RNA sequence: UAAAUCGAGAG
DNA sequence: TCATACGCCTCTCTGCTTATCGGTAG
DNA sequence: CTACCGATAAGCAGATCTCTCGATTGCGTATGA
């Protein structure tokens, strides 16, 4: 539901999709405070 | 004095005929939304215990500490039913307490391990109990050469 | 059970010597524990033990249909004065002497005679003994059913139970 | 054993066995009534035989129903005996019983019957009768005082315990303390045992029997106090009628 | 092609494992320790487990154990689990009952 | 009514001044049991208004707390005059916070606040921006009976504690972000609270909580 | 899920059926099941036996059984009861070998 | 309903009517009774079936989670705790206590001094520090319980127990000294500890169960003249444990008040803060 | 890992079960919140049941 | 010997 | 005339989830 | 002006211990005899 069919992504933004890559990467490891801390890399 | 409603902040103006520092609730997610998580596990106790006081079955408080604890080890009003119950390592135990089908395709979507923790998985797969009589091993002590 | 809902399973047959007997010579056949009476207050049944020797003493038959008596013809007076008559003792009770020891017991033993019948719901229909034998397909564990020879059940009551005890290798 | 629905932990225990050779149903003691929440309302319950050894040492032990004397729950006594035992009491341990020689020694050994090892020491031992003369004369306090002196192990001191007991003083005479039960040394001196002494009564000698000597000897105790007042009841039988 | 295998596992089980001079769990046997070691020393000498006890006649496992166990030699070693996967090691014969 | 008004703020800056102690900056018992008559004498006009600008103050470490907490810095409070929330009110704010080189910011409104800030106040890194409601500080949560005393456990406690039980700052039971309790105590998360229950059965027994 | 029925005669569980609900596989057959060597009756009460003992009628004395291993000490015993038999208790119903 | 006739002496027609409608609605409430109470006992015992106390006397679930660091705050057996604070009892048997005990084989394997010390430290810090703001107590030394494992080290006993033996050996002046029937009691404490192993949670579950299954519409039925009448029974246990409701039948508050409020200037106080609707003092209307 | 704080197995426990379950599903209903692809640009008309 | 539904039910 | 194999033939509680309509940023 | 965010109202989904006996098991239909 949540697809584009032409690029064939998400409809949501391409560095969320990272964003929460990254996110899920980090905390599967148990590291819960780096976790929220990496959102402070914004710029 | 006693209400008919929780509303914390109404009476917290009033601090002439209410002595603000003893207000016990009847509510559970109202204490634990604005006292804290102890506020509610103290006010969960007491919600569990007054209800044994009328219809008099005395309790041990140690049964309903572990109980408030238990409720409140998230540190949120959690509850002994489906919906506060997903937030658990071994799913054998969710799924063999119910909605099998809701639990087993969380399980296997994300592939989720089970470590054979809990006494239902190890009933499941057959293990020895790792409660009480099976909580340790025996060792047999051989004198070889 | 009697005719006023007092079940009661018989828990052993007393041999008639151990049987307490009576002055006359008269060894119960039925004996009821007097603790029953005090939490289930069925006074019917007192009341129909001593209408029921008086009946037998006189080769009479006494009617029971309720609200006949009242307040000033209470049915203990009523049927006393006939066991007064008759020679027993007016409060129905009567002197008995242990079957085991011979000795006249510490009080006057309350006996009479009343109407008891039967019950359909038998014993062996309720028995049931598995070791070992037949066993389900697709799980291999005992079959349900008494005619069947199948298991009893330790369900999840009795699994938790047996884990709370902390024993485990009863559980396994 | 188990009684389905198993609510808590003691609705499910271990009992020893016992064969009896005459009957084709299950013989189950008084005591565990309370426990099980049981009747005989023509109840029928389980019987599971473990099979390993590991298994029957965790269920002696473990399971036993000794140990489960006291409920989790509250810490409240669960065993005990409960209806015509506890009347035999009352008029047992009257100050109208008296006893000769033969009544109290019967008396005695119909409960401490030592080659099942009932009692600890070889020979039953007895008291002075309270009594001399015309003629010796025991009493049902001296009955309960020498029952307990013969369970309770030796090379120990007796209980001291004084409690009460459901029944006031004034329904005793004038002036009487049959409302207060006094121990002294593993002697009875005072008051009657009714229902608060044995049974799901807190505080009680049974209870601090229990916690003195273990649960092990608060078993046997039971036991014997079970034993002693069903052959006292065959002897004077308790009965209600319509005088009442 | 092995070793490797090996030496990983060994490394963590003496990780796990807690120095005697440092074990600060109950000295007494536990109810439950109890019947576990009287269970399974009677499983050993009905399979014919040697026994240093002298016997009077007793036919009973379990009654023999329980002797064992009241005069102190049972060969047996407890095996004490904490949570995270550490074990302490102590022995039935420093162990008090009850 | 302005009597009233005057009262709750007056409630709310003793409140403020509390929770700062209790953080562990260097507070007194004056400027917290701060009487109604010299509460109108000094921050009063000629007519008795809040003028609530000159009600902000610094916090600065106890000798005691740098100890403990090698790395606590300042703080800095300021509670806002208009009714409402401005968006450069709040620029001016959190633009200072960063140019005073405060390391924790706290924030106090009126009424509520502009869901930008929100998007807003975690931002500058490694300062820390709070905001709190003066209507919602009324009366401390911290003196109730119910609410145990809570005491930040230090990062060497917390190391003990964990290798004492061997644990994971995973396994032990968990203190949310947005419990009255913990912003109140400024926990950030990854530290392990302290709890002093006054159990029934058992007096004083202490309970550690983490906040994840 | 499935769609279409008019009048029928029954809707055919499916495989998650089979799992789901108190008569599915887990609660019926996993959380408890019937057990061998186990028996049910009717309990009657008996002043005769110490409180920790229960009466077992020798219908039931005749069918539940406790594999004991021979040896060196209990072949007396085994002995006699293997030549009593199935039927006179105590007594043997099966040898097992090794 | 009011019947004047006894079982012993009958009973008129109307009375046996009445007393036929009670027995009826006797017999409907004890089926209720019975099955009321089976969800809440499984809910409840499959959640806890794995929680246990550990061997640092701290209660986990069997993944490793913690619930409570001490059992209670205490860690003594409930079952056990029965003659823990009869005093009278536990001095008058003192004899056979310690014969029971053998405190002399309990010595090599033990650590009394450090423990002792400890806690009479804290009890006096606590003795200092008693009459004050409980927010204002800043604790120096935490309960002995915290360190010293209490069936490692003679003497790590909760406050309140020590409390309490404190007041008794200071009220009761009792040939045995105090001194001795301290340790006995201390070592009684630490003999009576919950061992590592318990199936605390499945104690729990069916302690707060399976007395439900003994609750149902009871006499507490309350007509006089008004109350409040909040929920109770299954139904709240209910609501408290299986639902976590956050909008319950009947949410109300404890506001106690000052000493110095009488019930006047109280009275109106309530008058002011009750809900007064629209319709409470229109008396009717006239729609022409 | 280095530290020991976490071997490389990971650690899966009820709070980081809690978040993986709360940011999951916050993510996917993120996912279903906008209908423009703002990747390409060229959108996609959804699915219905 | 199955499997399902209904009635009588027992604790 | 007419039998067995195919073809279907109206009086309870808790959540969660999504649709539609108010307010605010740009 | 118009896109984004919540705030109800309706629908969707799921809940409200063991065992023994007895009884029972569909109409419609359509072509080969
Ligand atoms: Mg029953
Ligand atoms: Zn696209």
């Amino acid at each position: 539901r949540a697809s584009c069919l032409f690029c064939h992504h998400f409809r949501l933004k391409s560095v969320e999709v990272h964003r929460y890559a990254c996110k899920l990467r980090l905390l599967q490891y148990g590291l819960i405070d780096e976790s929220y801390k990496l959102d402070e890399i914004t710029l | 004095l006693v209400t008919e409603g929780v509303n914390f902040q109404a009476m917290w103006d009033q601090e002439a005929f209410i002595d603000v520092d003893g207000i016990t609730s009847n509510d559970v997610a109202a204490v634990l939304k604005t006292y804290g998580v102890e506020a509610a596990r103290n006010t969960i106790v007491n919600e569990i215990n007054n209800v044994f006081s009328r219809y008099a079955i005395s309790v041990s408080f140690r049964h309903l500490d572990l109980i408030a604890d238990m409720m409140t080890r998230q540190g949120t009003y959690l509850a002994f039913n489906r919906q506060g119950m997903e937030t658990s390592t071994s799913s054998f135990m969710k799924m063999s307490y119910e909605t099998t089908c809701q639990f087993l395709t969380k399980a296997v979507l994300d592939n989720e391990r089970e470590q054979l923790d809990s006494p239902s998985a190890r009933i499941v797969v057959g293990k020895l109990n790792n409660v009480g009589t099976g909580s340790f091993d025996v060792l047999a002590k051989v004198p070889n050469a | 059970s009697s005719r006023h809902g007092q079940k009661g399973v018989c828990s052993r047959k007393w041999p008639t010597i151990d049987m307490p007997f009576s002055e006359t010579g008269i060894q119960p056949d039925i004996i009821i524990n007097p603790h029953a009476f005090p939490s289930r207050m069925t006074i019917g049944m007192f009341v129909e033990s001593l209408a029921g020797k008086a009946g037998a003493l006189h080769g009479i038959a006494q009617d029971s249909t309720p609200w006949i008596f009242n307040e000033d013809d209470t049915p203990a007076d009523y049927f006393g004065e006939q066991l007064a008559k008759a020679g027993y003792n007016y409060h129905g009770n009567e002197p008995m002497y242990s079957g085991a020891t011979g000795e006249e017991l510490r009080a006057d033993i309350y006996v009479g005679v009343v109407y008891y019948q039967r019950l359909r719901h038998m014993v062996n229909d309720k028995f049931q003994v598995r070791s070992t034998g037949p066993v389900n397909s697709l799980t291999m564990q005992p079959v349900k059913g008494r005619k069947r020879h199948g298991g009893i059940r330790v369900g999840e009551m009795e699994r938790d139970a047996l884990i709370g005890h902390g024993t485990s290798f009863l559980l396994q | 054993m188990n009684r389905q629905p198993t609510l808590h932990k003691a609705s499910m225990m271990g009992h020893k066995v016992r064969v009896l050779p005459n009957e084709k149903t299950l013989r189950l003691h008084y005591a565990n009534t309370g426990a099980y929440n049981a009747d005989f309302d023509g109840d029928e319950m389980n019987m599971h035989f473990p099979q390993n050894e590991n298994a029957r040492a965790e269920a002696l032990n473990l399971a036993n129903t000794d140990s489960q004397y006291l409920t989790p729950t509250s810490g409240s006594p669960v065993r005990g005996l409960i209806q015509d035992h506890i009347s035999a009491g009352v008029w047992l341990t009257s100050k109208d019983s008296f006893f000769t020689r033969e009544q109290y020694q019967q008396y005695i050994y119909g409960c401490i019957r030592p080659e099942d090892g009932h009692t600890t020491r070889s020979k039953i031992v007895t008291l002075p009768p309270t009594i001399f003369k015309p003629y010796p004369l025991w009493t049902g306090k001296q009955i309960i005082t020498t029952v307990l002196l013969n369970v309770t192990p030796p090379d120990m001191p007796g209980i001291n315990l004084i409690s009460k007991n459901k029944i006031k003083n004034e329904y005793w005479g004038k002036g009487s303390l049959e409302n207060e039960v006094l121990f002294k040394d593993g002697a009875l001196l005072c008051g009657i045992l009714d229902k608060s002494q044995y049974g799901a009564s807190k505080y009680g000698i049974v209870h601090s029997l229990h916690e003195v000597y273990g649960p092990e000897v608060a078993a046997k105790v039971l036991s014997v106090l079970g034993r002693l007042f069903t052959n006292y009841i065959t002897a004077t039988a308790f009965t209600c009628g319509m005088d009442d | 092609d092995f070793q490797q295998h090996e030496q990983i596992r060994r490394k963590t089980l003496k990780e796990k494992a807690i120095p005697k001079d440092q074990r600060a769990t109950t000295p007494y046997m536990t109810k439950y320790e109890r019947a576990r070691i009287l269970g399974t020393r009677a499983l050993q000498i009905s399979m014919n487990a040697p026994v240093f006890v002298d016997l009077e006649g007793e036919t009973d496992p379990l009654r023999i154990a329980m002797k064992e166990l009241a005069e102190k030699k049972i060969p047996l070693v407890i095996r004490r689990y904490l949570p995270d996967g550490s074990f302490e090691d102590w022995s039935v014969e420093e162990l008090i009952v009850d | 009514e302005n009597e009233r008004n005057i009262s709750r703020l007056w409630r709310a800056f003793r409140t403020v001044k509390e929770m700062v102690k209790d953080r562990g900056y260097f507070i007194t018992q004056e400027e917290v049991e701060l009487p109604l008559e010299d509460f109108k004498a000094k921050y009063c006009d000629s007519m008795g208004r809040p003028q609530r600008k000159m009600m902000s103050f610094q916090a600065n470490p106890t000798e005691e707390s740098i100890s403990k907490f090698p790395d606590m810095g300042s703080l800095w409070v300021e509670f806002c005059d208009e009714p409402s929330v401005g968006v450069k009110t709040m620029k001016t704010f959190v633009i200072h916070i960063q140019e005073k080189n405060f390391q924790t910011g706290i924030f106090v409104y009126q009424n509520n606040i502009t869901p930008s800030a929100m998007k807003l106040v975690p931002s500058i890194p490694p300062a820390t921006i709070e905001t709190f409601n003066e209507a919602a500080l009324v009366v401390n949560i911290t003196h109730h009976e119910l609410v145990p005393k809570h005491i930040r456990l230090s990062s060497d406690e917390k190391r003990e504690l964990l290798k004492r039980y061997r644990l994971k700052e995973s396994q032990l039971p968990r203190i949310q972000r947005a419990d009255p309790v913990a912003l109140y105590l400024g926990l950030k998360r990854g530290e392990v609270v302290k709890i002093i229950r006054k159990s029934e059965t058992s007096g004083r027994y202490a309970s550690y909580r983490i906040c994840m | 899920k499935a769609q279409g029925r008019t009048s029928g005669k029954v809707p055919i569980p499916g495989v998650k059926q089979a799992l789901e609900k108190k008569e599915g596989l887990f609660r019926k057959h996993m959380m408890g099941k019937r057990v061998n060597y186990a028996a049910r009756s009717v309990i009657s009460p008996d002043p005769n036996i110490e409180t920790n003992e229960i009466g077992v009628p020798p219908v039931f004395a005749v069918k539940l059984t406790y594999p004991e291993p021979v040896t060196a000490y209990n072949i007396a015993e085994l002995r006699q009861a293997v030549i009593n038999g199935p039927d006179k208790w105590p007594g043997a119903t099966q040898i097992q070998n090794e | 309903g009011y019947v004047k006739g006894r079982f012993y002496s009958g009973i008129k027609p109307q009375e046996y009517y009445f007393h036929c409608m009670a027995g009826r609605e006797g017999l409907i409430d004890t089926a209720v009774k019975t099955s009321r109470s089976g969800y809440l006992q499984r809910c409840l015992t499959k959640q806890l079936e794995g929680v246990h106390v550990s061997y640092d006397n701290s209660i986990r679930d069997a993944d490793g989670t913690l619930v409570q660091f001490m059992y209670g705050g205490d860690a003594i057996d409930i079952t056990k705790e029965s003659h823990m604070t009869q005093f009278e009892f536990c001095l008058d048997n003192y004899y056979a206590l310690l014969k029971k005990y053998n405190p002399s084989a309990l010595i090599e394997h033990l650590d009394v001094e450090s423990a002792l010390k400890y806690s009479k430290k804290t009890l006096k810090y606590r003795k200092k520090h008693s009459k004050e703001p409980h927010y204002k107590q800043s604790v120096k030394y935490d309960p002995v319980l915290a360190k010293y494992n209490p069936a490692k080290y003679l003497g790590s006993v909760s406050e309140n127990f020590q409390d309490k033996l404190e007041s008794f050996l200071d009220k009761n002046s009792k040939g045995v000294n105090e001194k001795k029937f301290r340790a006995l009691m201390q070592l009684k404490y630490m003999r009576s500890l919950i061992n590592p192993g318990e199936a605390v949670g499945i104690i729990a579950s069916q302690s707060v169960g399976e007395p439900s299954t003994q609750m149902t519409l009871n006499t507490f039925h309350f007509a006089g003249h008004g109350a409040a009448n909040v929920t109770l029974g299954i139904p709240r246990l209910r609501e408290i444990v299986m639902t976590a409701s956050a909008a319950i039948k009947t949410p109300q508050m404890t506001l106690p008040i000052w000493n110095d409020v009488s019930d006047e200037q109280a009275d109106t106080f309530c008058k002011s803060i009750s809900k007064v609707l629209l319709s409470e003092v229109i008396d009717k209307v006239i729609v022409t | 890992l280095s530290d020991g704080r976490t071997t490389e197995r990971g650690s899966f426990t009820a709070t980081v079960n809690d978040e993986r379950k709360k940011l999951v599903h916050e993510f996917h209903k993120k996912l279903l919140s906008r209908g423009k692809c703002d990747n390409c640009g060229m959108f996609s008309p959804k699915f219905r049941k």
